[PDB]
């Protein structure tokens, strides 16, 4: 699996002006056991339509 | 019958017992009598000295005692023999101790407690160890020698006529054994010649605790005029069970208390939950579980709904662990001596614990409660040995898909990321690099300085340890290239562990660190510490902030006991509320890299990807977390303490080579002999053949650690952090396994402690019992382990924090020692320190201390803590003078100093202890000591202090001498980056401004700021300050010759400040008959004089009146981070006093600038300064510690309430004056509610006579100007209280 490129929600400017994401906490959270799991189970449902 | 009178008796009595023939009068305020010493006569003597009559001197003094030396006459401190007056009890108890002694062939080196071993009159090598070990672990310490105690023990037993058992055991020793030992006055650690047994010290200090809790119970018992105490429906008595205790607890004292400890707090928690009927006290707060708005209504009896669920099978084996517990102790106690005796009163008190109802309305189960917790303070401070182990790897938990450590992990890391976005969220954020090298001042108050610095002084060398002076040494060392690069795992560089006592368990080692290791933790770790110390937060499950779940920090904000931890009373008295508190055992130990340190790595690790811009000197922030954490830098590192050794014989020693006796570089004790490495210890060890002890010297024995260690600067909040992650574990769990059956309304987490409300919606046996059966299994699963026998699951009973609650009342528990303490102390300001105690007293009492009992020790104590510590002074013809002279002929001599008792009743300025006899919560002040004598009911009470007034000599004080002596010769080299851009402005000219920085700021000048910080960077070192200690004696020389027998009661102030005694300016009435229906309250216990104030006035309600003046400036003061530790608001004020107040912000910006203080604290003080001298009046008041105490604090005094509903007073009066008018207010009603007056409003009356009128105007005209200091400070008298004060009373 990939993930998309960090510059897609924050650029930089100078040393101390960044922009900030309107999902910035969703961005910084890391996936459980049971959350891998279950995306895990989302792709296999997408892979087989019916 | 009054008490006065009677404690003179006592201690009269007491004083003649301790100085046989003394001169002492109770109508004298001081008396002095005269010792000698041969010690220094022997050692001038070696110097070829000749004197006069050597022994002569002491012959004829011991003997026909009536020398006098200048008139003044000199005695000798009474024979050990004769203190009890040699009578006799054969108490079993002696011959129980005497059958526990033990040879030295018994000797285990690595005990944790020593046994009775014995002392032979001849010497051994190893009892050289002996000695050493028992030096350190068997000091006392304390303020008052043992015989002063052991004096006083006997003549109350006098009193009293009842003979407590350890005065018996006490007796009996002395009649055959002689002395114990000796102790020194001037220094009460030299303990030294034991003569029986090593444990003596520990024998002395339990009677005499045995002693005063026997006294303490018995006259507290007379106080409520009951014949026995009661349990369920039967009769108990205190004291045989205190007696039975004791006998038992005798063969090993520490060893058997600390196991001994836990089964009767446990009994204690679960008295009475399982009657049928049940006794509560209603109390009503806010909806959530934590409100602190309770308010009591009324007792009430209702159902028990619990009753069938107690035959489960988890409260079986919860009393089955603790009678095994029981039996286990009784039958070591009865092993190691020669007794057969047991338990008997206690394990049939157990057998019932549940049925058996408790009835806190009753006083006679409320004081056998509070009694049972209390019996645990005769082993004290409890030193221990303590053992270097490494992490032993082996038997780590490993994680696989039975557990749940990877989960654990998980959730301790999304809470890392979760807290550090909250704490940014309330404008806290790491350190930038800006402050980097400013910010070094900032650690935690649980950190520790790895290494000490030396300093030279004018001429002495040095050492110290606190961060200040090893920062202004070598700060600019910690984060260079070449201390960064480097791992504590070899033998050249290695860190050493420390230790510190507590109260009652073993000791707790604690851990010294670099400060290049905690400098990075710092940078990261500072917004959490900062963030979390905030309160009131929501406590609810289902609430997304955590915040408020943390309780570290939520502890003693509010300053009383009572008031801040109501939510257990409430919710002890809720019949709907299931309370579980779970006790994990060795949870330090189960932090391991498996399931805490890599998660909490990898939270700070993508914590910081926001900040990932900035840059330190070339390093960046992912490699400053690995400079703070790191392997060789906190995990996988070699630590230092003490030594092990091993048993073998003497000769085998002999035939030991060369290569095994080399001796290393590490030190050994004084009684074991070197050997090289611990191979051949294992080797050589013997363990039937005990002839000596070997140590090894090579290094290979230090302690390999790879867990979390108390010494880091997180160490709180990442505990508390994996309790919330477990916690959330636990809920998931029983969520899962049991849907439906407990919901959780409330989780608490402090330090290892954990605590739940929650709701049970079933009362089936076998439901509750898979319910606790998951909670176990899941807690088991998760690494850790929770002991069924401590873990408490109960509806009614509620505890936390060593705070306990059951069905709505307080009862509390004494663990206030009063004879021994924790490390040695010199008693640097004598007034402060009684003050201290008399403070610490009031605690005491509150918790439900007998209050005549406290008085009587404040007695005792109040004569005897100046004594004995005067030297190099004599005197002669009532006037005080150096040491005789060169004649050296009476140079054997010193001067001892015996204060009245009544002393403690004068108060502060008359230089006295400002107690009041009527109720120790009440100071003493002038006004109050006038309206004392003035009512005419405490005549009886007040007529023996009447004389003893203007007869005190000064009190000594070392704290007030500050002189420039103590010039130093090593310089604050790295000044340069401590100063702000607003003291280095002034260093770079050439002298030319140097002659205009004219502002009286005093010693922060620049040019002399790093001189007078450095300087008070010394006065905070002891070390340091012992050197300007031996001029103090001319000055109290001085400060002796200059006193006059005159009270003066000036009831004026200083024309800047404002006191207590303008009240004295008004007339006082008393009229209207307020209502008199008594308040409730928790905490049933109190004595009568405490009860009657709780009665009369109802528990505090709300918040205290609004923050003084000063207070305002100490907040303000609190925001700066290099000067909080330096700045007070004295400080401030003082600067003020000369600078004027007539200046513009710029002027007090500029000036806060020049005096060290960094510019946004100087705008806001400066803006907040000018506010108030242009609104108000801005004079600050200065209270005599009155309010202050614990009791007071939970009284409904001192509130906006407490203004409107007792007081009434003319309204031309302003702000400041109208609270030093309330604080008398509630002095002088406390004071009639504990006398038993009538309840009456209070008004403050101004006549219509013209002359009253205008001495009170002349009177606050000039109190409101400083007279001629108006030309000093070119105030403008435009200011609107003062132009408004030209008719405020015409």
């Amino acid at each position: 699996y990939i993930a998309p490129n960090p510059r897609i929600s924050s650029i930089t400017l100078t040393q101390r002006i960044t922009t900030t994401g309107p999902f910035a906490i969703l961005t910084g959270s890391t996936p459980t056991a049971q959350q891998l799991n279950d995306v895990r189970k989302i792709y296999l449902a997408l892979m087989f339509p019916g | 019958v009054a008490i006065t009178v009677q404690g003179a008796q006592l201690i009269k009595r007491v004083v003649e017992r301790f100085y046989p023939g003394i001169a002492f009068n109770i109508n004298e305020g001081a008396c002095y009598i005269y010792k000698f010493s041969d010690h220094i006569r022997r050692i001038r003597m070696k110097h070829g000295t000749k004197y006069r009559r050597q022994a002569e001197e002491i012959i004829r003094n011991i003997s026909l005692r009536k020398e006098r030396l200048y008139g003044i006459p000199v005695l000798d401190e009474v024979e050990w023999k004769y203190v009890f007056d040699g009578q006799t009890f054969q108490s079993y108890a002696f011959e129980v101790y005497v059958n526990s002694i033990l040879p030295w062939s018994e000797l285990d080196p690595e005990e944790e407690f020593l046994r009775n071993y014995r002392v032979s009159r001849e010497m051994t090598e190893v009892e050289k160890f002996i000695e050493f070990r028992a030096k350190n672990e068997m000091q006392i310490y304390g303020d008052i020698p043992i015989k002063v105690w052991c004096c006083f023990i006997n003549e109350l037993s006098a009193e009293l006529k009842h003979v407590p058992l350890g005065m018996q055991v006490m007796a009996d020793f002395v009649n055959r054994f002689d002395s114990p030992f000796h102790q020194g006055n001037r220094d009460l650690s030299n303990l030294e010649d034991f003569q029986v047994a090593y444990t003596t010290p520990l024998l002395f200090e339990m009677c005499c605790m045995e002693s005063i809790l026997e006294f303490n119970i018995k006259m507290r018992m007379r106080e409520e005029e009951i014949s026995a105490l009661e349990f369920g429906d039967m009769k108990v008595d205190p004291v045989g069970l205190l007696r039975e205790f004791f006998i038992l607890c005798l063969p090993h004292p520490k060893k058997i208390n600390n196991v001994l400890r836990a089964p009767y707090s446990w009994f204690v928690k679960m008295w009475g939950v399982g009657a049928d009927p049940i006794v509560v006290l209603q109390s009503t707060a806010g909806d959530d579980r934590n409100s602190k708005d309770v308010f009591y209504d009324k007792f009430r009896t209702e159902p028990n709904r619990y009753k069938a669920l107690f035959r489960s099978s988890f409260y079986n084996e919860s009393r089955r662990m603790n009678e095994e517990k029981i039996l286990e102790a009784v039958k070591y106690s009865q092993k190691l001596g020669s007794h057969d005796r047991r338990l008997p009163l206690f394990e049939k008190m157990l057998k019932t614990v549940y049925t058996t109802p408790f009835y806190p309305h009753k006083s006679s189960n409320m004081i056998l409660a509070s009694f049972l917790l209390s019996i645990q303070t005769i082993t004290g401070y409890g030193r221990a040995w303590v053992k270097n182990v490494s992490t032993e790897f082996d038997k780590q938990l490993k994680p696989n898909p039975s557990n749940l450590v990877q989960d654990v992990s998980d959730l301790t890391r999304e809470f890392f990321k979760q807290a550090y976005v909250e704490a940014k969220e309330r404008r806290e954020e790491i350190v930038k690099p800006e402050d980097l090298y400013t910010s070094m001042l900032r650690l935690a108050r649980n950190t520790s300085s790895g290494f000490s610095t030396e300093i030279y002084v004018k001429l002495i060398k040095i050492n110290s340890r606190i961060k200040a002076l090893v920062i202004f040494t070598k700060g600019h060392t910690v984060f260079t290239d070449e201390e960064l690069h480097k791992k504590y795992n070899s033998v050249e560089l290695y860190q050493t562990k420390g230790s510190r006592d507590v109260p009652i368990k073993a000791t707790r080692t604690i851990y010294s660190i670099n400060l290049s290791v905690l400098v990075p933790q710092l940078i990261v770790t500072l917004p959490l510490n900062e963030y979390f110390s905030r309160v009131g937060g929501i406590t609810s499950p289902d609430y997304k902030k955590i915040g408020g779940k943390v309780i570290v920090g939520d502890l003693e904000a509010t300053g009383s006991r009572v008031m801040d931890a109501a939510d257990c009373f409430r919710n002890s008295a809720d019949r709907d509320i299931f309370t579980i508190a779970i006790d994990y055992s060795e949870y330090d130990t189960h932090l391991t890299r498996h399931n805490f340190r890599t998660g909490m790595l990898q939270g700070i690790r993508e914590a910081m990807a926001p900040y990932r811009d900035l840059r330190y000197e070339g390093y960046t922030l992912e490699q400053i977390i690995d400079f703070g954490y790191g392997e060789g830098r906190v995990a996988n590192t070699l630590w230092n303490g003490k030594r092990r050794l091993f048993k073998t014989t003497f000769d085998a020693y002999i035939r030991l080579d060369e290569s095994e006796r080399d001796k290393g570089s590490f030190k050994v004790p004084k009684g074991v002999l070197p050997v090289s490495s611990v191979d051949v210890a294992n080797r050589i060890a013997v363990d039937k053949g005990f002839d000596t002890l070997i140590a090894a010297t090579d290094g290979s024995d230090l302690a390999l650690i790879d867990t979390h260690l108390s010494g880091e600067n997180s160490t709180l909040i990442a505990n508390s952090m994996h309790n919330m992650a477990i916690g959330t574990l636990m809920q998931r769990e029983v969520g899962r396994e049991q849907p439906g059956v407990l919901t959780f309304l409330s989780e608490q987490y402090v330090g290892d402690d954990t605590l739940f409300y929650t709701k049970l919606h079933t009362t089936d046996t076998k439901v509750f019992d898979k319910v606790a059966a998951s909670i176990f299994d899941t807690v088991a699963k998760c690494g850790h382990e929770a002991s069924p026998s401590k873990t408490m699951m109960t509806p009614y009973s509620v505890e936390k924090t060593q705070t306990h609650a059951k069905q709505g009342c307080y009862v509390p528990q004494d663990r206030m020692m009063i004879i021994s303490s924790e490390r040695r102390k010199d008693i640097e300001d004598v007034q402060g320190y009684v003050r201290s105690q008399v403070q610490t007293m009031i605690t005491k009492v509150s918790r439900g201390f007998c209050h005549d009992l406290a008085q009587l020790i404040l007695m005792l104590k109040t004569t005897f803590i100046g004594a004995w510590k005067m030297k190099r002074t004599i005197k002669e013809d009532a006037m005080y003078r150096d040491r005789k002279f060169d004649s050296n002929d009476e140079d054997g001599f010193t001067l001892i100093q015996i204060r009245n008792p009544l002393a403690l009743y004068v108060p502060i300025g008359w230089n006295g202890y400002g107690a009041h006899p009527a109720a120790l919560n009440i100071v003493m002040t002038e006004e109050m000591y006038v309206d004392s004598i003035m009512i005419s009911k405490l005549d009886e009470i007040m007529a023996p202090i009447r004389r003893i007034v203007h007869d005190i000599p000064p009190c000594w004080n070392e704290t007030q001498g500050d002189k420039r002596g103590l010039i130093s010769a090593t310089k604050m080299s790295f000044f340069s980056k401590m100063a702000r851009p607003a003291v280095q402005a002034a260093l770079s000219d050439p002298q030319i401004i140097n002659l205009v920085e004219e502002l009286p700021l005093g010693e922060f000048s620049p040019g002399r700021i790093s001189r007078t910080m450095m300087h008070s960077a010394l006065l905070k070192e002891s070390s340091a300050r012992t050197l300007l200690s031996s001029g103090y004696e001319l000055e109290y020389q001085k400060a002796l010759n200059s006193w006059i027998t005159q009270v003066s009661m000036r009831l004026g102030e200083e024309s800047g400040v404002i006191s207590t005694s303008y009240a004295k300016l008004f007339d006082v009435y008393f009229e209207g008959e307020l209502d008199g229906a008594p308040h409730m309250f928790p905490d049933q216990n109190l004595s009568p004089q405490f009860y009657i104030q709780k009665m009369m006035i109802g528990p505090r309600v709300s918040s205290r009146v609004r923050n003084s003046y000063v207070d305002r400036i100490d907040v303000i003061l609190r925001k700066d981070v290099v000067m909080r530790g330096f700045i007070t608001a004295n400080t401030i004020l003082n600067v003020i006093e000369k600078l004027g107040t007539n200046h513009s912000v710029g002027d007090l910006v500029t000036v806060f600038t020049l005096m060290n203080i960094e510019t946004r604290v100087a705008e806001e003080l400066a803006e907040y300064m000018t506010s108030e001298k242009i609104r108000f009046d801005a004079l600050k008041l200065l209270k005599k510690g009155i309010a202050g105490d614990e009791f007071t604090m939970s009284l409904n005094v001192a509130t906006q309430d407490f203004i409107d509903t007792y007081l009434a007073y003319p309204y031309q009066l302003t702000k400041t004056e109208v609270d030093a008018i309330s604080l008398y207010c509630t002095q002088m009603i406390m004071l009639r509610a504990a006398l038993g007056l009538p309840k009456k409003k209070m008004k403050i009356v101004v006549t219509d006579d013209a002359k009253k009128r205008y001495k009170i105007r002349l009177q606050r005209f000039r109190t409101h100007v400083p007279k001629i200091k108006v030309l000093k400070k070119l105030i403008d008298p435009n200011r609107m209280t003062v132009r408004n004060l030209e008719n405020q009373f015409v």
